[PDB]
């Protein structure tokens, strides 16, 4: 339908080559590559039409290297790639035919380039059933998630209530908390509210789980630690209602 | 000499109360075209609105309309009504020698109207543990200032507002949790209200 990127999200080690893709919409025929941080904004990479570069006075002297082989794929390669290289790259399309045109973006991939792969961690789910309290004082239930010590900031927290996800009554932390305050490395924590009827939570025929998508090494990758090799993964937790 | 500069960095807007994003511009070539992207937390870049250098300042009762000044080269976005769907960041961007410049953004922050404010500090209690434990504080005004911890070892989030999407209803929301700890203290560093609710 729009704009195609893989991966999606990336973590990787320093000196590793990263290679990103984007796939345009038919029958648009210019590509354009951007990057976003908060330091910097939206910055344009490079752009071509018709599998031709126009503009790449935006690529770095050294490491970045972006072609597009045929109408309806385009590469960019970070080799060798470095922790400053981390950022949310975003790939966008035209129809080509003017300057003018609307660009559709893509839903951009977040690449995060480690030192070493040493401080990564799964992240910790518990969820915390609604106080009685609440319940007596509102007739609302509200139910919280505590996803904890995970690091990098690749995760994505979802609640799912009988099986199927829910959108509604949820509000999850826009940005975590840095466990240790004062450390680069420091592990992060993040926090979700689902708050529901008194009625629906005292129904023990419903099912709560909080779903964290945790973001990690790869099957390439390696591990020289007796902990369990932080792998991308799904950490879940979840509760039943309770009547009483 | 092709600029696009959001001065203000951070707006607020009361729900259903309106909001102007401001944005101010430089060009060379005489044809350009000017765009609002809002980006929402999924990072998702969507156009609002798209306007035309040499065509009018349209008559539009739009929600999302827009203040074309060509000679002030401004080019104002009107959000009337404002929703907590509107909340996200907005990108004012030019079209020149340079397909797309943007600007470095302008994020929204759009205010709920709690009506029915009852401020509590609830203790909940872990599924599969009850032991460690968490304090929530719910159900307080959106002017409440929540503030972030002092000790290093207990754990402050900021407010968050959910919408029940059912009854009109939303509530404010922020978490604390500590290993150590009692929620009658967690958040009295923030100014809490008179009336707050500990059980």
């Amino acid at each position: 339908a729009g704009v195609i990127q893989s991966p999606r999200h990336e973590v990787t080690e320093m000196g590793q080559e990263v290679t990103l893709r984007c796939k345009p919409i038919s029958g648009h025929n210019s590509l354009f590559w951007y990057r976003q941080t908060m330091m910097r904004g939206l910055e344009l990479l490079i752009y071509f039409n018709n599998n031709v570069p126009i503009d790449d006075s935006g690529m770095p002297e050294d490491r970045f290297s972006a072609k597009m082989p045929n109408a309806s794929f385009s590469t960019l390669k970070i080799q060798p790639s470095e922790p400053r290289d981390s950022a949310v790259y975003f790939c966008a399309s035209t129809w080509g035919r003017a300057s003018t045109d609307t660009q559709y973006f893509g839903p951009g991939t977040r690449l995060t380039v480690l030192e070493d792969l040493k401080n990564v961690f799964p992240p910790e789910v518990a969820v915390f059933e609604p106080s009685e309290a609440e319940i007596s004082h509102t007739q609302k239930a509200t139910l919280v998630c505590l996803a904890t010590g995970f690091y990098p900031d690749h995760v994505e927290l979802s609640w799912w209530v009988n099986g199927k996800e829910v959108h509604s009554g949820v509000c999850t932390d826009p940005q975590p908390l840095k466990e240790q305050p004062a450390l680069n490395d420091s592990r992060y924590a993040l926090s979700s509210r689902l708050r529901v009827s008194a009625t629906f939570w005292q129904n023990p025929r419903n099912h709560f789980r909080c779903q964290v998508q945790f973001y990690g090494l790869s099957e390439n990758d390696e591990w020289t630690q007796d902990r369990a090799k932080p792998v991308t993964q799904i950490v879940s937790a979840e509760a039943w209602g309770r009547a009483d | 000499a092709q600029t696009v500069t959001q001065s203000q960095p951070e707006m607020s807007v009361q729900e259903a109360e309106t909001v102007t994003l401001s944005c101010t511009y430089d060009t060379s070539e005489s044809d350009y075209y000017l765009f609002w992207y809002k980006q929402p937390p999924s990072r998702q870049m969507i156009l609002v609105i798209r306007q035309e250098a040499y065509k009018q300042q349209n008559a539009t009762e739009n929600r999302f309309s827009v203040n074309f000044q060509k000679a002030a080269k401004s080019f104002s976005l009107k959000i009337s009504d404002s929703q907590l769907g509107d909340a996200a960041m907005y990108f004012c961007a030019s079209s020149g020698n340079t397909p797309l410049v943007f600007g470095k953004g302008t994020r929204l922050s759009v205010i709920p109207n709690i009506q029915n404010p009852d401020p509590a500090v609830y203790q909940l209690r872990d599924s599969k543990s009850s032991d460690k434990s968490v304090c929530l504080f719910t159900d307080f005004d959106s002017q409440t200032n929540v503030s972030q911890s002092k000790d290093s070892d207990v754990y402050i989030t900021d407010k968050c507002v959910l919408d029940m999407r059912s009854m009109d209803f939303k509530s404010n929301s922020a978490v604390a949790w500590s290993n150590k700890f009692a929620c009658a203290n967690a958040f009295n560093n923030s100014i809490i209200p008179e009336d707050t609710f500990f059980p």
